[PDB]
């Protein structure tokens, strides 16, 4: 139960997890951009 | 003309900007004004069965089929 | 003449080839995709099965479905204009009309398809194998969506069209059919899964039996759109099977034709099965089992015991399956094992 | 014009997002379970 | 105290959104990364600052 | 209640941070 | 003698055996004549087993009542779950065979023998000079034999629970699996099932197409085969042609014209579907089956609108109310 | 049946060694060029 | 470009990086972020939606309960005391995220794209048997280290928490690991089939922290070791000594241990608390019997002589070996073993005069929980069997966990086979096609 205080910050934290997966999307928002070298 | 090209051309976004969200908002609406429930004769969530009744509405003959179906949306099915 | 106007209008090589066939192929193709479509989301099967079958009701696109037309239709070909729904649309979907729709375009939209390799392969000079290989799939919907039942009471046990109520259908037969001890069945499995095999060990074949023709790893850009050699060692293919499995290939043109024939040949037999289950001659039972269990009760195979799986499937499912038939099996009439 | 990988990141999260609202619905809809 | 935390907190988070954004195009673009890495090494060191003043801060709040 | 005003800049930052580069043009 | 071992290592390696018994092949071929001979034996003499540990002997062998496709030979006893039975752990044969004994030693040296199978699809790959990888596409379908044979097995506390060895003992597998775990409602048998739907439909494509742009070399009244010498240079078909006519089948970029990124999907296709459909069985070993859409849509009263979803559960009960008759003393079935 | 037993541990020793003993044999060196 | 298409294909990006000894650091730096990132980001995840007074494996926690083993906010029979603990593990990992992500970064776009210029120290090189010797062998060392800051946290920092616990499930500080090797190692000769389960049959406290003592030590041993040499000749003429080569080895090295997570999971009641994660599966099919041999024992039924359908006994009968178990399906999981059941076992298995009159109260509630929470369920998280209806949402997290791990140890087999295939035709050098000219095939006898 995020301590008190943090309590603002509940919100932000349920969505923190699934960031790792998004490096792993944008490497081709990347190659993309630099056109499939 | 090679889709790319189109795809790319700000007079398409110009069009599609408009045009798209155009056909979303329809649909949303057809939806949404319970418009959809009545081209389909699919029921709203209150009309599965009468209140009591707990029998389903089963069309049991082919020709009087039709008149057979009005009639059970009759019972306020 | 404005015939050949016509023609040369139509074979015109565009973006997507229309021709003669697309005047049957697009028309229909499309209403049966669009039909599904409609109904996945919009129409109910409620007046028809008794169950919710769109998006509309709540549905996800695993338990969605156009579902079968009552059974009291019997084999009614349900047009929009014809005696059931009498002109009226809302009607006719409610009396699944839009079932026959999906199964009678998407029918002649199998013809039309057909008949453009056909057509195409004609224009671009090739030979039309890949029309002769498409009759295998046409069997399957014609004899399974059509044929079936055809021979039953009624539409009302064809397969829905939905992925769900296409698991229902395995399942029937299952249960009723005890399809899966078919002869025909077995071959059309063992076709399929051989034909994906051959698919499988082809390729990777290929892949790794390749010359090297670039100076990169990523061996793809290294090829010949243009002919010209072999860009892989048939040869040495041939050496390796023959040396890991004891048999292999050595005759490229035989090895192609084999992966035609494999596939369409089960599908074909698989085909056949269904036309006789159709009137019910189903591969049930084999009667020395039968009469050695009655007479003696410590006799036990793997195929007494399914026997009793389907007796189950069949009598917990045929009360909401067959609604027509207003079932009702008393709980102390049910079969079931100690416990369960 | 519209530099394509801008197009396509776009169109992308556009269908993540859509597709995502499917599953959400999954919790609450007439397919839910409450 | 408490906004005081809720400040180095909330701060120490739009802090690490920029540097975030930041410290990639700096390398990125070497239009500089002298000049930068002048930015870059404030909001380094700054921010560690930040996590131990929410850090010593909390055990007042919660 | 709607976090999903995180999501939203998290989300458009990763294609930002490549962006400010295609405009800045420079070592992608 | 250059020297004996020197020598032994020489000629097992050989490429010039005209079967490649490997490294890998000096466990594959003796593991896999048990196998088997075993088999062979058992599915034609063995006697019946108590497969459940209820002492309901199943007879599964031709001379015992079977025929071939109900015939088959059963899974060690439920009583024995996994632990080890090898013949040194009977009091005696009789007593091996009432257990189900042959089933372990079947599947093990099978497992152990088609895996080297595999270390060898590599081995003489390596002798060859080829390229790798074929036998990461023979991967699939031993991590299929696998997770029918001793995950699943594993997963649910016992041997007596890995699929029979038979054909309506499959059948049985299958039908109960489906039961229990409801698997076609599972994505990954649905990825498998594309996989092999596909792979057929790909391996018919390609031996179409191909097969049909054949360059002419034969006679009106000649097998159209005899067109093709065993050690060619060129190619014996007009790969070009047959772009041509696929790409107007469809449309031309969704056609390929690069017979090694034809080969590629040709292989990645099925090979990854049935990688999947073997992690399903290997994952639904473990009880995470596939959706349970059991009474989500219900109406504005609360009364349970069915659908399909509901119907396959009617038939998935009956199967769970009717398997194992005899074996369930308790309510639920965990186990 | 206890000899058996033996037996069959000696057996599968033999060709687990053989395997073993086998790669290791300088097994990289076996191969078309490169060795 | 410094990398690009006349490297490798696009897809294949990350092996252009197989010779840039610095990127190559940036990557597995800021790889090792996106680790410490999801473990930090998680937690705090978990904790914000954990709720003290509801079992942990009804909330679909898995990390709150990896730290609760290792005795922390956790007291009495798994009763959460303090969420501090959860609170701090997840913040300081998630802010050390950023510590190395920076890194990561920075080694991949700014600094040295090459290391062995910039230091000959970090630089190396594949084919240098001693570098790459010695580079394990500090790894080797961190690793041990590790292993001993386990036993470090168990015998001076607080403890582990131990189901067995003698006044019942706590906290308990172990001063005194097992160190005798003949019993360490035991574990390694054990049979990984029913009863002998080789390393998962762990069921102590003490073999754990003993064994890892012994962890840490042989590993740092070997740290020096390789620190101070090179390979032999055998394990020259042995191996293939390449980038690709070396990646492969550590491949199949994490596919084992991922399916030996797998079963660890899935059998072991020790290192995992059913308390934390839900019950095993053989100790849910048990709890069903004790339930209704207690429940029907209560309605005057002599449990000891019922006689079921079969013949072979409602609630108790015998194993292969004579010992007394539950009857039923559940025959298969006779081997199961833990705090709540054990009490009644006699020198011969289920004692019948126990069961008759010793079962208590606290053991009949937790048969009926861990009954009613096997591990069984959804894709869509609807826990019980296929063909149960909706509304209790659950499915174990030994489930979970078991599943995630054998698709990865799996793929992670493949991954081997493939890396390893590439390898040895990379070094003999044929992993882009058989020479048009020179094919081997070519110059060998026909067989036919
Ligand atoms: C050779 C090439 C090979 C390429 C291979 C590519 C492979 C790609 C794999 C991609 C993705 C794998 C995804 C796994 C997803 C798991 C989703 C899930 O667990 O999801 C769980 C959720 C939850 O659903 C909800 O479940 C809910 C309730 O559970 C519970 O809630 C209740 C209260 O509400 C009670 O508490 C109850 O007890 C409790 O259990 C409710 O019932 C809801 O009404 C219900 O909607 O999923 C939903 O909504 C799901 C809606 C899903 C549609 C899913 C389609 C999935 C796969 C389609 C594949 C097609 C493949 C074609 C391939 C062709 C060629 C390869
Ligand atoms: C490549 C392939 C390409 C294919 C492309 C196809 C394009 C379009 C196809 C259209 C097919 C529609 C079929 C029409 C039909 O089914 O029309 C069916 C009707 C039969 O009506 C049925 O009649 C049944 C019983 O009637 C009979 O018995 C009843 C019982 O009391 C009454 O007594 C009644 O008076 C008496 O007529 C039931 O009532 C059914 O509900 C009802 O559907 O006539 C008939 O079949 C018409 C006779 C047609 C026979 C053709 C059979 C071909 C293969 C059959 C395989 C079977 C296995
Ligand atoms: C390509 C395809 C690739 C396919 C790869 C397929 C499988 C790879 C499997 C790797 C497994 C590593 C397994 C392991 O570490 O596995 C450990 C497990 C568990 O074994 C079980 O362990 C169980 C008990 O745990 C528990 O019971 C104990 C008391 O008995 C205590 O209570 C303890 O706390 C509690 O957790 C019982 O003892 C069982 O009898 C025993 O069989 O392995 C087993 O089943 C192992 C069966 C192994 C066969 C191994 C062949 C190896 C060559
Ligand atoms: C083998 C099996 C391997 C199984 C691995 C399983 C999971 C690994 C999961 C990492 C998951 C992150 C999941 C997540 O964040 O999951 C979030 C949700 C979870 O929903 C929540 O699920 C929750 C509860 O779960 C749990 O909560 C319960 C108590 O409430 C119990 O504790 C229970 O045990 C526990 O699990 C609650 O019910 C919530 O109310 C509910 O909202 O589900 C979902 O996201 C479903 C997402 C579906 C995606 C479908 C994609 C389909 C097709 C993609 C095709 C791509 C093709 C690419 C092709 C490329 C080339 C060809
Ligand atoms: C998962 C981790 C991962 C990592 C660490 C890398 C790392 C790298 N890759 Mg791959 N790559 C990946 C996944 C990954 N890649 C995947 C999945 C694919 C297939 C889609 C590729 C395909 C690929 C190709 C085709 C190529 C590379 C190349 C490179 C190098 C590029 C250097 C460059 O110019 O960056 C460009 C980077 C940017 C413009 C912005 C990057 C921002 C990142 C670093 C951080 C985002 C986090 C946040 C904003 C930072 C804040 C930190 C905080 C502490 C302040 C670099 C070493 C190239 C190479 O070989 O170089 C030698 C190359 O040609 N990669
Ligand atoms: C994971 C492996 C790793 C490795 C091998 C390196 C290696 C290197 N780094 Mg990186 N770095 C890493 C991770 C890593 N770094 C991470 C995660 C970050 C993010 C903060 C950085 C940020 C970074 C910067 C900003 C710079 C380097 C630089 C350098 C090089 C410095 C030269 C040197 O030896 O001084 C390394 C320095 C020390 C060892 C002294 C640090 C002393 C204190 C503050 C920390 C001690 C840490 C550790 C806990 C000690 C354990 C002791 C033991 C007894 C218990 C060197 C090649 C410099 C460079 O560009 O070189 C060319 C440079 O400017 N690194
Ligand atoms: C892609 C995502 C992914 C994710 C999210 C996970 C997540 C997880 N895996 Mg997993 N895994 C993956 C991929 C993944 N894995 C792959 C590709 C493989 C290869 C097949 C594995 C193989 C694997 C195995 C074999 C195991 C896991 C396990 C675990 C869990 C470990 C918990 C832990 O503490 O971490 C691990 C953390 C470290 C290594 C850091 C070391 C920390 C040490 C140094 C100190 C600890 C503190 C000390 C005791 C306190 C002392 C204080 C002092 C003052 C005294 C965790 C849920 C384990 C588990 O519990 O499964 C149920 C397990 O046994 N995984
Ligand atoms: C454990 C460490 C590990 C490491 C460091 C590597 C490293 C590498 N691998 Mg390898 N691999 C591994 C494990 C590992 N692998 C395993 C377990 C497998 C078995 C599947 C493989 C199979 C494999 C193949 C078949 C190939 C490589 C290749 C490569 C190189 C690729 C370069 C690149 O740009 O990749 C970036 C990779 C991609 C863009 C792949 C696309 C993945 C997509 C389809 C799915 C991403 C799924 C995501 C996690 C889930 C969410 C999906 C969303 C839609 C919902 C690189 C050197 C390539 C190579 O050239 O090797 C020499 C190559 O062809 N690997
Ligand atoms: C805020 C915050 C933070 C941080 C952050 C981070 C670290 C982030 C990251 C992020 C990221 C990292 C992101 C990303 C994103 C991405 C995206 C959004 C992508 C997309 C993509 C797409 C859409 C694609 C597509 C496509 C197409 C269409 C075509 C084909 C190809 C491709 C595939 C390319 C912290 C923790 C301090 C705290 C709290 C707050
Ligand atoms: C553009 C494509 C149009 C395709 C089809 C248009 C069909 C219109 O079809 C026509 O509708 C009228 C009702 O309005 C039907 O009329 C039918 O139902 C009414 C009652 O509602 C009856 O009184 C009438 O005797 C009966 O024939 C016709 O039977 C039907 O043939
Ligand atoms: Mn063969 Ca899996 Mn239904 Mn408990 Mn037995
Ligand atoms: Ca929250
Ligand atoms: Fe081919």
């Amino acid at each position: 139960k995020l301590p008190e205080a943090y309590a603002i910050f509940d919100p932000l934290v349920d969505v923190l997890p699934v960031i790792p997966v998004l490096f792993l999307a944008l490497a081709f928002v990347w190659q993309a951009a630099v056109g499939f070298r | 003309r090679p889709f790319s090209d189109i795809i790319t051309s700000v007079r398409y976004w110009v069009i599609h900007s408009i045009t798209i969200p155009a056909l979303f908002i329809a649909g949303w609406l057809f939806v949404s004004t319970g418009l959809a429930y009545d081209v389909f004769g699919t029921p709203r969530p209150d009309s599965y069965y009468a209140q009591e009744q707990r029998s389903i509405p089963l069309v049991t003959d082919r020709f009087e089929a039709k008149q057979q179906v009005e009639t059970f949306l009759e019972q306020l099915k | 003449g404005w015939f050949d106007i016509l023609d040369d209008w139509l074979k015109r090589d565009r973006f997507v080839f229309v021709g003669w066939s697309g005047i049957l192929l697009f028309p229909c193709a499309y209403l049966a995709l669009g039909g599904w479509l409609t109904g996945t989301t919009f129409v109910t099967s409620w007046y028809t099965h008794g169950l919710a079958s769109s998006y509309l009701e709540g549905c996800n696109f695993l338990t969605v479905a156009v579902s079968t037309p009552a059974n009291s239709m019997g084999h009614s070909l349900l047009l929009l204009w014809g005696p059931e729904a009498q002109g009226d649309f809302t009607r006719w979907c409610q009396l699944g009309g839009l079932w026959t729709f999906i199964a009678l375009h998407g029918a002649f939209g199998l013809i039309g398809f057909m008949l453009r390799q056909f057509e195409i392969a004609r224009l671009v000079g090739v030979r039309p194998y890949n029309a002769i290989a498409f009759s295998a799939p046409i069997a399957v919907f014609v004899s399974v969506f059509l044929i079936y039942p055809l021979g039953q009471s009624s539409w009302f046990f064809a397969p829905s069209f939905g992925v769900a109520a296409i698991f229902r259908f395995l399942l029937f037969f299952q249960g009723f059919h005890n399809w899966t001890l078919n002869p025909f069945h077995m071959m059309g499995v063992a076709g399929v899964l051989g034909g994906a095999l051959l698919c499988a060990i082809h390729g990777a074949t290929v892949e790794n039996t390749l010359f090297q023709d670039g100076e990169g790893a990523s061996t793809f850009r290294a090829f010949n759109p243009t002919q010209a050699e072999e860009t892989y060692s048939m040869v040495t293919a041939n050496r390796f099977w023959s040396q890991i499995f004891g048999i292999a290939f050595s005759n490229k043109r035989w090895l192609h034709f084999f992966m035609l024939f494999v596939p369409v040949t089960g599908l074909w037999m698989s085909a056949i099965g269904v036309v006789g289950l159709a009137l019910n001659l189903r591969s049930y039972d084999f009667i020395s089992q039968e009469i050695r269990a009655a007479e003696d009760p410590e006799f036990e195979t793997f195929y007494t015991k399914n026997l009793l799986l389907n007796e189950g499937i069949r009598a917990w499912m045929a009360p909401q399956d067959q609604p027509h038939e207003n079932f009702v099996f008393p709980e102390e009439v049910l079969p079931r094992g100690n416990a369960l | 014009r519209i530099p394509l990988w801008i197009v396509a990141t776009v169109a992308g999260m556009g269908v993540i997002v859509i597709v995502g609202l499917f599953f959400y619905g999954a919790y609450a809809g007439l397919g839910s379970s409450l | 105290m408490t906004i005081l935390f809720q400040l180095a907190l909330a701060a120490l988070v739009i802090l690490s959104f920029v540097m975030v954004i930041g410290v990639p195009v700096a390398y990125a673009s070497p239009q500089d990364w002298d000049r930068s890495k002048q930015l870059i090494f404030l909001g380094s060191g700054l921010w560690i600052a930040l996590v131990l003043v929410v850090g010593v801060l909390n055990f007042f709040v919660v | 209640i709607a976090q999903l005003t995180m999501i939203a800049m998290i989300g458009i930052a990763g294609p930002m941070i490549i962006f400010l580069l295609a405009v800045r043009r420079g070592n992608l | 003698s250059a020297n004996l071992w020197e020598r032994f290592c020489n000629w097992v390696t050989s490429t010039d055996n005209r079967l490649y018994v490997g490294w890998f092949g000096v466990i594959m071929i003796p593991t896999l004549l048990a196998a088997t001979i075993c088999f062979v034996i058992a599915f034609i003499a063995a006697p019946p087993v108590d497969i459940d540990g209820i002492r309901e002997p199943v007879s599964g062998s031709l001379l015992y009542g079977n025929n071939i496709i109900t015939g088959a030979v059963v899974p060690s006893s439920n009583a024995i779950g996994l632990h080890f039975y090898p013949i040194w752990e009977a009091a005696s044969l009789d007593e091996w065979l009432y257990n189900g004994g042959p089933y372990q030693l079947i599947i093990f040296h099978f497992l152990l023998g088609a895996s080297c199978y595999m270390g060898r699809q590599w081995e003489l790959s390596y002798r060859l000079g080829m390229r790798p990888w074929i036998c990461v596409a023979y991967s699939a379908p031993l991590a299929s034999a696998f997770a029918v044979f001793l995950i699943y097995p594993i997963g649910q506390g016992s041997f007596s629970d890995g699929m029979p060895l038979g054909i309506s003992g499959t059948f049985n597998f299958m039908i109960v699996f489906q039961a229990e775990h409801n698997i076609l409602m599972h994505p990954f048998h649905q990825l498998g099932v594309a996989g092999v739907f596909g792979g057929a439909l790909f391996c018919a494509m390609h031996g179409s197409l191909v097969t049909s742009s054949l360059i002419r070399e034969t006679t009106e009244t000649e097998s159209a085969n005899y067109g093709y010498k065993f050690g060619q240079e060129e190619e014996t078909y007009n790969i070009v042609a047959a772009h041509g006519y696929f790409g107007r089948l469809i449309f031309q970029y969704a056609s390929f014209n690069n017979s090694r990124s034809l080969h590629f999907f040709l292989a990645a296709w099925p090979v990854v579907g049935v990688w999947f459909t073997a992690l399903g069985i290997s994952t639904m070993a473990f009880n995470l089956n596939g959706f349970n859409f059991n009474h989500s849509v219900i109406d504005a009263k609360g009364n349970v609108i069915n659908t399909w979803a509901d119907i396959i559960n009617r038939a998935n009960l009956g199967m769970e109310v009717m398997h194992e008759r005899n074996a369930h003393n308790f309510p639920l079935d965990l186990a | 049946m206890e000899t058996l037993k033996i037996t069959v541990y000696i057996v599968v020793t033999f060709f687990v060694l053989l395997f073993v003993f086998g790669f290791l044999s300088g097994d990289p060196a076996r191969n078309p060029k490169r060795k | 470009r410094d990398q690009e298409s006349s490297g490798f294909a696009w897809w294949a990006g990350n092996a252009r990086l197989i010779n840039l000894s610095g990127k190559l650091l940036g990557a597995h730096v800021a790889h090792a972020g996106l680790i410490v990132f999801w473990a930090g980001a998680m937690t705090l995840f978990e904790l914000a939606h954990f709720i003290p007074e509801k079992p942990m494996y009804e909330q679909g926690l898995i990390l709150i309960p990896h730290i609760a083993t290792l005795g922390w906010g956790v007291g009495p029979g798994g009763e959460v005391v303090d969420t501090f603990p959860f609170f701090v593990v997840g913040v300081v990992h998630l802010i050390s995220s950023a510590v190395l992500g920076f890194g990561g970064v920075y080694h991949a776009i700014r600094g040295p794209e090459t290391l062995e210029e910039y230091s000959s120290f970090f630089g190396y090189d594949w084919k240098d048997k001693n570098k790459m010797t010695t580079i394990l062998g500090f790894h080797l060392i961190v690793l041990g280290i590790g292993a001993l800051l386990l036993v470090a946290k168990a015998m001076f920092f607080g403890g582990l928490y131990d189901t067995w616990a003698p006044g019942g499930g706590d906290v308990r500080v172990i001063t005194n690991p097992t160190l005798d090797p003949r019993v360490i190692f035991g574990y390694l000769l054990k049979s990984p089939f029913g009863g002998e389960g080789w390393i998962v049959s762990v069921n102590n406290l003490e073999d754990v922290v003993g064994g890892h003592i012994w962890i840490g030590l042989i590993c740092i041993a070997g740290g020096i070791w390789h620190i101070l040499t090179t390979p032999f000749g055998w394990a020259r003429r042995a191996f293939i000594w390449s980038g690709e080569a070396y990646l492969s080895y550590s491949l199949g090295a994490l596919s084992m241990m991922g399916f030996i997570a797998t079963c660890f999971v899935w059998f072991n009641n020790t290192v995992y608390p059913s308390e934390f994660y839900g019950p095993t599966g053989p100790e849910a099919s048990q709890a069903q019997a004790m339930t209704f041999l207690i429940r029907d024992q209560k309605l005057g039924a002599n449990v000891g002589s019922a006689q079921g359908p079969t013949g072979l006994g409602k609630y108790l009968m015998r194993s292969p070996t004579g010992e007394i178990i539950f009857g039923g399906e559940t025959m298969r999981f006779w081997d199961f073993r833990g705090p709540w059941l054990e009490p009644l076992r006699g020198p011969n298995g289920l004692d019948l005069n126990k069961i008759k009159n010793d079962i208590q109260p606290w053991q009949e509630r937790r048969a009926a929980e861990y009954m009613t929470h096997a591990p069984l369920g959804s894709l869509n998280s609807v826990g019980g069997v296929a063909t149960e209806i909706n509304s209790v949402n659950f499915v174990s997290p030994r489930s979970w966990l078991a599943t995630s791990h054998f698709v990865l140890a799996f793929f992670f087999l493949v991954g081997h086979l493939w890396h390893a295939g590439r390898a040895r035709a990379a070094a003999a050098g044929f992993e882009k096609g058989i020479d048009r000219e020179s094919e081997p095939v070519l110059s060998m006898p026909s067989l036919d």
